[PDB]
């Protein structure tokens, strides 16, 4: 046996200084006497700054550090599907080891400008508001932002669950969470049956800050292994603010000078590196894709903060969740005024596009008109009609929890709303109207659903009108 | 023999230099004993906790007591183990300090009693439990809008003088008497007056002989305040694991733990964080919080008070701890000054347990309607403050008319507060409070004055108070 | 020959020690071309740029790619000249990275092609030009309020997600089709998806035959993000100087340049400035902006998108970059939330060509009347919200009613925005814009519904939409 060996100088707070290691590479893996792995970041002239990836209570000054000759790497393979695992690829669910056979570097270049193809296929989330106002396509990255206790985790769970039929792999990465919460999420996924095609990566709050800093990179490294083979991957970063805090702590412990709010200057570079790997590969690359839904947790709904703006400038679109809308009865509380999707239209099927291209703009205009016209009772006929239509649309967009809806029914209900067939139902009855409409479509007009599912286009408009009128005749106002 | 030597003394931080090849491990405990050699010295009996390895066989430690009288070059003895605290049936009915020494004047603990190290890794993923069920407390707002979870973590946020201590005392009165398991109280950075009052109250009520108490108070240096909570936690973990018994953990003002950490961190050589806090704020909190969990062997339900500096809920210490809790109640100074107690914020307070299948459809609908009306009333406040009621539409008039009554009915008269106002106080069940709120929402009491809804329970008391007032 | 070696590696900053007798000049390009001697090494082909002279024959440099795999002691070759990129007609129809290497998979540039250094002093005072000409764009708000100047510098301010990229794509589609000259695009720190979409749009339109592109695209390190813009600038400067062409220069998110500078400043060792930026912010920005001018040899007109952090125009970067522009358009989120695009602020946007002798007296009068009506409307927005619309005077009701029409008519349907709008898009001349706005001001269309004026184009489209709505 032979290996370059260093010796430790300082230990504390998960950071170690070592002497020696002449031929250590930047960003390499090292292991101490206990077998705890470590990462080398600062290659100073006299010493090397080592970042510890485990419990450092067993490391004492004077111990020996052994080089390993490998960059940071994580195991990959189909054997990870249906498992809960550390960022290092070590299982925690206690169901035995994972029989992986290859690894991928955790720091890899993103696909270039000549490798990608424009996003052109949809990602159905089963949520009416998201699928109608801010559509998401495969290869797009969409940010979910809001205050605590608003519905971000529930939205992500519903999105993952709805992918049961499509040939898509899901990856859920929990950063800085609580272990009981992670177990609860895993249990819900298992109950609804989504564990057959998903991987859970967890780095709880008890873990040292380096593992929290590395977890999203491990998740995206696991995802892109499937991406480059022609699969389709969905990745959910449970909180990037936690990663930012962990990185700030690590940098401050390494004595790097701080910037705004004690953050290191390279936080934007960190997030850009993490999020730029999502792509829609061209046909020469196999056509695989990887879509990402990072999370950001604000304070008091201040969307104009440092980390929120930094993340917003990187992603394609944002879904903004509002506490005021949440507590006023509007759930999932999508604030369509601030939400936007930069890939709209191209990420919707033909029928959905031609039915709801203008819905977001009309809803924003209705919000502004409701804000203004509240200041006076002498209202015009057009304003009254617009207010009624806006109220009915807002009532339509409400949705319960764990109730996914097929797009072939979303398009039908939104068509019925936008063509004026809902103009006479009282605002309090729209939910029951939609329930009865789905029940009636489950028996009559099944050929409409078949045609929509097959051709991805609206059926003959006469049949739509006939079916809607037939349902309205048997519909009775409460 | 392996012995040290004091090099530097900087407040609560002491440096020890050891003979080569015998450095103690991190979190070990070092002992300093020194008889005065002459009249220019004082006797010293003190203990230290290792925190860092600086190099050149030098170790940086944190003292658990005042460092006055330390002399450079004094001799330090190592123990080779972390701080150890007695556990078992011995600890029931006693009062301890951070070092595990009893202070109740009831005697001393035998030297052969089993004791366990304070520091240990958190429970693993496969050991945790997930069952959720409601813990009835008898407080209207808690039982309606944010039910408490049996076996979970509960947090109480509030500024200075808002009611956290009174709320905890009411919870102790309403739960600990009938709990039947084991209780432990760990006061951290609180008044010794309050500690003594609580001890005497428990002795009078007889709750002692099934409870243990640990006290690190305001007068202690930051070293003791950083570890008193861990001492209480390692006492509770024994009852959780080795006996499989239900454990009830009360922690008073857990914010002092992170405050003491921040105070110490400056002298350790760390650079300041955003608001002067330590860089390790998240990990230090997580290491403590992750051990308070319910496993398959047993369950711990923990109630923690959390202080909020300068009423700023965006402060990093309150902000980071929101992710470690299951049900939170946020007290508000605006409500406290208005005269409504316990001044719980009805919209900011959240709970994982408020689900239709956990509390029932009627409960869920009533809670949602109450929250909706309160949100609308909160929206109307800016216009109300200028133009008053006289410009509102007919619907908004009714919204305000009902929101005032709902808000007032959310208050209650606690048993503990009987010493402040003389009113006996009351205990209300979940079904009763749900029925009362449903009746109010249906409009069955719009003819009563709003002052009749204040500081009463069971709605029949509202009716009786209105009749007494002459309605 | 003489070589250096690597001393320190700190992220994107590398220390190199050179033998005595030869120190590379500042901004010289260094090379690292190491090969793996054994299994435990990885091949590296990396280039460096000199930044400082630290003393003792040591140089502080900045890397152009990831430094992973670097080993202390690797050999560094000095090239004796700054980074040089090919210029001329070879560049047309190609896509380059920072180092001038093609990435379009169309074949490598011949080794004998002419190359020019990136860094060069700015043009003298006596070489500049002074004439002003209006550049018609086809956008109503831009053509009316803040006209663009041919051969001048134009900036598109705005926050995140407000419309800068869409507006610049619309401008490209409007003017580059028939510009009749050379065009250059510089992708500084943007989304690779946007870059690919733009490249394929140009490939479809056929404009790619007369334009050249460079991309940094937000994932390359700050070393490359601080030089891609200068690479594009020298590519355009060759055409301006040696051929006297008329050049369009499009730079996306010039703010990324100063952002990367701030990222690398602390590691370079400079003291921090006010908001965390580098002290050399103003001079670094000036040494780049001053090179983009129009001289007697030729004229370059540049359109630059400037990102405003946190929607705050008082941030140092926008504050200092305002002084370098002739005509500016300010985008704000308030108009974006109302659903009107391109959401150009009709107040903050200014142009130095807005003079009676340049655009016409009637044009100036219409612009001033529109601006004063909108300013008057902006002042009533506060009192209206809590005093109602009725309490205003009759004339103020009229100005509000007409200002709503003006504000809604300032929007336009873009060809590029077809995905987001479902409409083909329209192009409208200055004469139509001014005549329509004059008519709206004079009140010829007070009867038409408010909702009919948005995303239309001409007043003929306004009246047709109103008629189709049933009026
Ligand atoms: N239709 C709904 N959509 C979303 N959440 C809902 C809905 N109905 C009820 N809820 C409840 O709202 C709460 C908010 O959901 P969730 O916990 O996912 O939010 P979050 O902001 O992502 O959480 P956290 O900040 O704790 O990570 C949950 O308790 C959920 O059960
Ligand atoms: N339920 C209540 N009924 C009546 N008065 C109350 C109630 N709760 C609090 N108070 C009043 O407010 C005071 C707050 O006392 P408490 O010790 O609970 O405050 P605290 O918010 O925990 O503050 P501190 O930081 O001082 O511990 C009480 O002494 C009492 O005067
Ligand atoms: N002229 C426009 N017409 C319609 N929508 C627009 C227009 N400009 C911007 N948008 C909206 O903004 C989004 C694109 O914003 P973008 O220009 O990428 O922001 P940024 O300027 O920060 O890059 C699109 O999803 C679109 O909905
Ligand atoms: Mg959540
Ligand atoms: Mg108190
Ligand atoms: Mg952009």
């Amino acid at each position: 046996q032979v290996s370059d060996v260093g010796t430790v100088i300082q230990v504390g707070d998960g950071i170690a200084r070592a002497h020696g290691l002449d031929n250590v590479m930047s960003g390499e893996l090292v292991e101490f006497a206990n077998g705890v792995m470590g990462m080398a970041l600062n290659l100073e002239e006299n010493n090397v700054g080592i970042v510890i990836l485990g419990p450092y209570t067993g490391i004492k000054e004077g111990d020996e550090v052994r080089r390993t000759g490998r960059i940071m790497e994580v195991p990959v393979g189909e054997a990870l599907i249906g498992r809960v695992v550390n960022p290092l690829g070590q299982p925690v669910d206690g169901l035995g080891p994972v029989e992986t056979t290859e690894t991928r570097p955790i720091e890899s270049p993103a696909p270039g400008v000549m490798d990608r193809r424009s996003v052109h296929e949809p990602l159905q989330t089963g949520i009416k508001a998201i699928d109608a106002l801010v559509p998401i396509g495969r290869g797009q990255r969409e940010l979910i932002i809001g205050d605590r206790q608003t519905g971000k985790t529930s939205v992500a769970i519903d999105t993952i669950i709805n992918q049961k039929d499509q040939n898509m792999i899901s990856i859920y990465v929990a950063i800085g969470q609580k272990e009981s919460t992670v177990r609860t999420v895993v249990e819900t996924l298992r109950k609804h049956g989504a564990l057959d095609y998903t991987i859970v990566v967890t780095a709880s709050a008890s873990q040292p800050a380096p593992l929290l800093f590395l977890a999203p990179y491990a998740g995206v490294a696991m995802g892109e292994y499937f991406m480059y083979k022609g699969k389709h991957v969905l990745v959910v970063y449970d909180d990037l603010s936690k990663q930012a805090a962990a990185y700030r702590e690590l940098s401050l412990l390494l004595r790097r000078p701080p910037g705004r709010e004690a953050y290191p200057g390279d936080i934007f570079y960190l997030h850009s590196r993490l999020l730029e790997r999502a792509a829609k590969l061209s046909d020469a690359k196999g056509g695989g894709s990887l879509t990402a839904l990072p999370f950001v947790e604000t304070q008091a709904g201040d969307i104009s903060a440092y980390i929120p703006t930094n993340v917003i400038s990187i992603t394609d679109g944002q879904i903004f969740l509002q506490s005021d809308l949440f507590f006023s009865g509007v759930r999932p509380a999508i604030n369509a005024g601030l939400s936007v999707s930069r890939v709209g239209g191209a990420a919707q099927i033909k029928a959905m596009k031609k039915v709801a291209g203008t819905l977001r703009l009309d809803l924003a205009a209705y919000r502004e008109l409701e804000a203004f016209a509240q200041f006076g009772s002498d209202l015009d006929k057009a304003t009254q009609a617009k207010l009624a239509r806006g109220a009915r649309t807002v009532e339509v967009l409400k949705q319960d929890l764990h109730q996914p809806i097929p797009v072939e029914k979303q398009v039908l209900i939104i068509y019925a709303l936008t063509r004026g067939f809902l103009d006479d139902i009282p605002v309090e009855d729209v939910r029951r109207f939609e329930k009865e409409f789905y029940l009636f479509l489950d028996q009559n007009g099944q050929h409409l659903l078949e045609h929509i599912r097959t051709t991805k286009d609206l059926p003959n408009e006469d049949d739509l009108n006939k079916a809607i009128e037939a349902f309205k005749k048997t519909f009775v106002v409460s | 023999m392996t012995r040290g030597r004091v090099i530097q003394v900087m407040g609560p931080v002491v440096d020890v230099k050891f003979e080569n090849g015998h450095l103690p491990a991190i979190y070990n405990a070092l002992k300093i004993q020194h008889k005065a050699r002459n009249e220019n010295e004082v006797d010293i009996d003190l203990t230290l906790e290792v925190a860092l390895h600086l190099g050149d066989d030098t170790v940086r430690t944190i003292a658990m007591a005042s460092t006055d009288g330390l002399i450079r070059g004094m001799e330090v003895i190592d123990t080779g183990a972390p701080i150890s605290v007695p556990v078992g049936e011995v600890t029931l009915g006693r009062v301890f300090n951070v070092l595990g020494e009893p202070i109740d004047l009831e005697g001393d603990i035998p030297a052969d009693a089993r004791r366990d190290p304070i520091h240990r890794p958190a429970p693993k993923f496969e050991e945790l439990a997930t069952e959720v069920e409601i813990l009835e407390t008898g407080i209207k707002v808690v039982d309606l809008l944010a039910p408490y979870i049996k076996g979970g973590k509960i947090g109480l946020f509030g500024g200075a003088g808002v009611g956290k201590t009174v709320l905890i005392q009411e919870l102790i009165h309403n739960i600990a008497q009938e709990h039947g398991g084991i209780s432990v109280f760990a006061g951290v950075g609180e008044r010794t007056r309050e500690g003594n009052d609580l001890y005497h109250e428990m002795k009078d009520s007889g709750v002692i002989s099934k409870t243990a108490m640990v006290f690190g108070q305001m007068n202690e240096p930051p070293g003791a305040r950083m570890r008193v909570a861990l001492t209480g936690l390692t006492m509770a973990e024994y009852f959780r694991d080795e006996q499989g018994q239900d454990v009830l953990l009360f922690i008073d003002n857990i914010f002092r733990f992170t405050q003491a950490g921040s105070e110490v961190s400056a002298l350790l050589g760390r650079m300041p964080s955003a608001v002067g806090y330590q860089p390790t704020l998240a990990t230090e909190m997580g290491q403590l919080q992750e051990r308070i969990t319910s496993t398959a062997k047993g369950s711990i339900t923990s109630i923690q008070a959390i202080y909020v500096p300068a009423d700023d809920y965006t402060d990093p210490a309150p902000a980071t701890t929101f992710s470690h809790l299951d049900a939170t109640t946020n007290l508000e100074r605006k409500l406290a000054e208005m005269g409504i107690y316990p001044a719980v914020d009805p919209l900011a307070s959240t709970s994982r347990a408020l689900a239709p299948e956990i509390v029932g459809e009627e409960h869920y609908q009533v809670a949602r309607k109450v929250q909706q009306t309160l949100q609308r009333y909160k929206e109307l406040q800016d216009i109300i403050a200028i133009l008053g009621m006289d410009e509102l539409s007919d619907e908004d008039k009714l919204v305000v008319h009902r929101a005032r009554r709902i808000q007032f009915f959310l208050s209650q008269n606690f048993h503990v507060a009987e010493q402040f106002t003389g009113q006996p106080g009351s205990y209300v069940p979940v079904k009763e409070t749900v029925r009362g709120f449903k009746e109010i929402l249906e409009g069955k009491y719009d003819h009563l004055p709003e002052d009749a809804f204040r500081l009463v329970g069971r709605i029949e008391e509202v009716v009786e108070k209105a009749k007494a007032m002459g309605v």
